[PDB]
């Protein structure tokens, strides 16, 4: 979806560099590990800037884990997190660069919203769309749907992969649900509230088969139940604005076949979470079916509904938004560059003034 | 007497291990049986 | 001995003799023995019935107040006591003893009169 | 005197003894391993409560659900499942700094700071936080946030003076007459001085101990 600009490296690979041979820096690092010494950010930065070599990426990985297990594994640099995505993709590993981002607890890997469309702008362009996917599901896991132009490209994989797959599992729909719910809330157009109805409800499939733990247990969510309140919510809200807002059709018959579905079907951790006195979700679904129908009957009489499908409808949003998103994205990467710039020869500078003391104090020793 | 609210707060959090729920005491010493 | 740690305590140190039971009220470091070093005795417990029928309580009260007032923790003994006297409040579970004593006992009474409706049964029989 | 002499072996044991224990000192990722198929921790064979079964199982720690975040979760709220189910009022903590411990093969053992609230209340300053090894850690969501910490504080209800106790009251109303002072007042104890924090408030991890590094 993003143009050539927007995916161009010239102004990442002008970046001024110091040169280091890898063995030499490789070096450094291990005599440090041996003797349980710190090791600094400007070392493991180095080492990722002179990457030459598609062997070399996987040297890299190596140190990046030994640096994320180290003293000074906060200290990881926004701009060397930055570059290691680069160089992945410059010499084709970008297998290796989404195995690194899933396994972020183990190599450190938190990339900021431009890298995060970068990598998953590569996937889209390959049709990979099952790789592209794995990246949303890491966006939403970091809970980083912050820039405009993440989101854009976030729904057009969800609602792509979603008209591909018929049958979803119930780890699916709520992996599914909770990436639809956040990128959706984001946008108020009719594709962000469609996406919120259509996580919302997704998410009260599983509180209503499988409890309420199975859907915030590990997930950025909440451990409130009634998920299934919250998506007749929406369709309240949009019926009664004052505003004219639209929901897609699509959506809504999603939610009438959740309900349907569960109105009728067919070592020590068991504990009741809930309140005596609270009803029960179960209880209530009699209520929630004839607010349904109340709320789809308003709002087809105010004609707020959108035949046009949301793959349809997410592809004229991302066509008619995205290019000034990529304008505005493209501009702040360049201030980006540029402090990183200057915070990289910042820590230059520290390190020779320390090197010129330790002879001071070595004369004086 | 305990709100009913707090009653069922405590029936969750010693789920499994709880005793019959009692009542407001004898108002006074019931006289000793002979 | 050399106590390292500890606070000061006012408790009751038993005395007597076997089946005489008597408690002198002390003031003393908590990690010394029940019956030996004490700092000052605040009073006197006995708990045996006198020939008037009267459980008889000493307390030094002034003295009392003055530990108390230098962070003399007491134990749960010596504040029912205090409760019973009047100079503490009652202790809470004095209070719950005595609420699960009239529950048990109204539990006894209920039993003998449905006894007594069950015998009242054999009288209808003869 | 002067027949006591010193004691040289005393005075190389206790300083070499120390000496060791700086050297080994344990980690918390070994201090605080556990064995979820027995509950009971390795180093020492501590057998966990009962009660604490059910948690240890179903919930997680603070650094698992930190290590997963960028920037190890600064800036992030993060509540228990025991303050969930008893207090109404939001409890949380607002972390500040996080050293996770390095030697942990995923990150999942540390220190944390932050500021807390608790029942609807925020302290002035950032203390360390306790319980940080326990299973009962619940991060809160970023859209979730605003809704969680909205609190409204009601008119406090518990009486500020009370009565004083039957006898002490006597002796408070005899010594005025004692004295020449003539009034029907009540005595009366204040209470606002003297207010007692809930059990469960959070203590101070900084004045707290530390398991020793000899195992069992
Ligand atoms: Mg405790």
């Amino acid at each position: 979806l993003l143009s050539a600009a927007y995916v161009d490296s010239h102004q990442w690979e002008a970046r001024e560099k110091e040169e280091y041979h890898l063995a030499d820096l490789a070096s450094l690092m291990d005599k440090a590990y041996e003797r349980k010494l710190p090791v600094s950010s400007l070392s493991i930065s180095r080492f990722v800037d002179n990457i030459a070599s598609r062997e070399d990426l996987d040297s890299a990985e190596y140190y990046l884990y030994k640096f994320r297990h180290s003293p000074n594994c906060w200290y990881l640099r926004d701009w060397t997190i930055h570059s290691w995505i680069r160089q992945c993709l410059k010499y084709g590993a970008q297998d290796k660069a989404l195995y690194t981002l899933v396994n972020k607890v183990q190599y450190g890997i938190f990339p900021d919203n431009f890298t995060f469309n970068l990598l998953m702008d590569y996937f889209i362009k390959k049709g990979n769309y099952k790789d592209a996917l794995s990246v949303v599901f890491e966006i939403m896991m970091q809970e980083a749907f912050d820039v405009p132009s993440t989101q854009f490209l976030s729904l057009y994989v969800l609602y792509r992969c979603l008209a591909e797959k018929t049958e979803l599992t119930w780890e699916e729909e709520r992996d599914f649900g909770a990436s639809l719910l956040l990128s959706g809330l984001k946008q108020r157009n009719t594709v962000g509230l469609s996406s919120q109805l259509y996580g919302y409800a997704l998410l009260g499939k599983v509180e209503l088969q499988r409890g309420v733990r199975a859907v915030y247990h590990g997930m950025p969510l909440m451990w409130t139940p009634g998920y299934l309140d919250r998506a007749l919510q929406v369709m309240e809200r949009v019926a009664s604005s004052p505003e004219d807002l639209k929901l897609g059709r699509e959506v809504l018959d999603v939610l009438d076949g959740v309900l349907k579905v569960v109105t009728s079907p067919d070592g020590s951790a068991n504990l009741v979470e809930q309140l005596d006195t609270e009803e029960p979700e179960q209880s209530k679904l009699p209520r929630y079916l004839e607010r349904f129908q109340a709320s789809r009957s308003k709002l087809q009489e105010l004609n707020r509904v959108e035949s046009e499908s949301l793959l349809t409808l997410t592809t004229q949003l991302v066509k008619e938004k995205l290019p000034a998103c990529e304008a505005e994205d493209l501009a702040t990467y360049e201030q980006k560059l540029r402090e990183w710039h200057l915070e990289r020869v910042q820590l230059i500078q520290r390190e020779q003034e320390q090197r010129e003391k330790a002879k001071q104090e070595y004369q004086a020793l | 007497q305990p709100p009913e609210r707090e009653l069922s707060r405590l029936r969750r959090l010693y789920q499994g291990n709880l005793l019959e729920e009692s009542g407001p005491p004898p108002e006074s010493m019931p006289e000793m049986p002979t | 001995k050399a106590y390292h740690g500890g606070h000061l305590t006012i408790r009751l140190a038993l005395g007597g003799c076997t089946n005489r039971p008597f408690y002198r009220i002390v003031a003393a470091h908590n990690k010394c023995p029940r019956d030996g070093r004490f700092v000052e005795q605040l009073g006197s417990y006995d708990p045996l019935p006198n020939s008037h029928g009267e459980k008889l309580v000493a307390l030094n009260l002034d003295r009392i107040r003055h530990w108390i007032g230098c962070g003399a923790h007491l134990s749960k003994p010596m504040e029912k006591l205090l409760g019973l006297s009047g100079f503490f409040p009652l202790h809470p579970m004095m209070i719950t003893n005595a609420e699960r004593l009239r529950r048990r006992r109204a539990r006894e009474v209920l039993l003998a009169s449905q006894k007594a409706e069950s015998e009242a049964k054999e009288t209808e029989a003869s | 005197r002067k027949k006591v002499r010193p004691r040289l072996i005393a005075e190389l044991a206790r300083r070499v003894r120390a000496l060791r224990e700086q050297r080994n000192q344990p980690r918390d990722s070994q201090l605080y391993a556990l064995d979820y198929e027995t509950l009971t921790r390795p180093h020492s064979g501590r057998r966990l409560p009962v009660r604490a079964w059910a948690d240890v199982r179903r919930e997680s720690r603070l650094l698992q659900l930190l290590a997963r975040l960028p920037l190890f979760g600064l800036g992030r709220l993060v509540t228990r499942k025991s303050w969930l189910w008893q207090h109404d009022e939001p409890c949380y903590w607002r972390l500040t700094r996080v050293r996770p411990d390095y030697t942990a093969q995923n990150l999942d053992h540390g220190r944390a700071w932050g500021i807390l609230t608790f029942k609807g209340k925020s302290e002035d300053t950032a203390r360390e936080i306790e319980q940080v090894m326990y299973h009962d850690w619940r991060l809160v969501p970023k859209h979730e946030e605003e809704a969680f910490t909205a609190f409204t504080a009601k008119p406090e209800d518990r009486l500020n003076s009370v009565p004083y106790p039957p006898l002490l009251r006597a002796m408070i109303l005899a010594e005025r007459q004692k004295n020449g002072d003539t009034s029907v007042q009540e005595p009366l104890l204040n209470l606002e001085r003297t207010r007692m924090r809930p059990w469960d408030y959070p203590a101070k991890q900084e004045t707290k101990g530390r398991a020793k590094g000899t195992p069992v």
